[PDB]
């Protein structure tokens, strides 16, 4: 069984959250630091180097705060 | 143990109906048009349950009724078409850009099912009623501050391959826009819908037939 609410933010408070989500509170899936209007860096996703001053969103920007 | 199977399925059927209601609200153009953005990922699942997985939104447009049929009776969720870059099975036929009056997705295509199959990335017209999730993640797509375009098969391959890589880096799943905290759906009845689903699920998992 898969809850339709499993990917929404209140699932973080479910008592089974840490037993069901491998990364727990560190999970990127439940991170509150993703800017929804900035594209993720395609150089990073491609294995190429960012240009100097790259202003895309990077994986280090979205790693959770708690 | 036979009246108890009845309670189990009654709970599952209440949950199924409330889920359909919740999905309709999230698919409603008043709530989602602002978030149908080129590069954002969309989970496409069709009317019959066929799961196309995650794709990349390329374009969005108001569906126009035919000549023939000025009032076709489309719901609001059926009144808009999202062009999504999806991964089709290698044996999927050519993609008909033009959806007819009664179609949610073109005919003759399907997701990759056979494990060997690498698939083929194509832009597929999908109704908003096929949107079963939106991601906070956006990928870079060719606008013309660049060049390139998804008419180019190699651009489609590259973007699709970066979609596979973003999925690999999200171990626990592509992050979903939360309908309250990211889409700002503030409706009082919508909060009630989510709470009722939660209460029923608590009852479902406490039932011994749940495993
Ligand atoms: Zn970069």
């Amino acid at each position: 069984y898969s809850s339709p609410l499993r990917f929404f933010r209140n699932f973080r408070f479910h008592p089974e959250f840490t037993r069901l989500v491998a990364g727990g509170w560190r999970s990127l899936t439940y991170s509150s630091r993703i800017d929804p209007d900035k594209e993720m860096c395609p150089y990073e996703l491609e294995g190429t180097q960012c240009p100097s001053g790259c202003s895309f969103q990077h994986f280090v920007d979205i790693t959770p705060a708690a | 143990d036979e009246a108890l199977i009845k309670d189990y399925h009654s709970i599952r059927e209440q949950i199924d109906q409330y889920t359909k209601d919740m999905v309709l609200v999230m698919q409603h153009p008043t709530n989602c048009v602002k978030y149908i953005n080129p590069g954002r990922l969309m989970h496409v699942v069709t009317s019959d349950g066929t799961d196309f997985g995650w794709g990349v939104i390329i374009n969005f447009y108001e569906r126009r009724p035919e000549r023939n049929n000025p009032n076709p009776g489309w719901s609001p969720q059926e009144s808009y078409v999202v062009e999504v870059l999806l991964r089709l099975s290698s044996d999927s036929g050519s993609v008909d850009s033009k959806l007819k009056d009664n179609q949610c997705i073109p005919a003759g295509i399907a997701p990759v099912t056979q494990k060997n199959d690498p698939g083929r990335w194509e832009v597929v017209p999908c109704l908003l009623s096929c949107m079963h999730g939106l991601s906070q993640i956006k990928l870079h797509v060719p606008d013309k501050k660049s060049g390139g375009s998804m008419d180019d098969p190699e651009t489609r391959r590259r973007v699709g391959k970066s979609l596979l890589e973003v999925q690999r880096r999200f171990e626990d799943g592509i992050p979903h826009m939360d309908p309250i905290e990211n889409m700002h759906i503030r409706d009082v009845e919508f909060k009630k819908l989510l709470r009722k689903i939660e209460v029923l699920e608590s009852r479902l998992v406490a039932n011994p037939l749940h495993n």
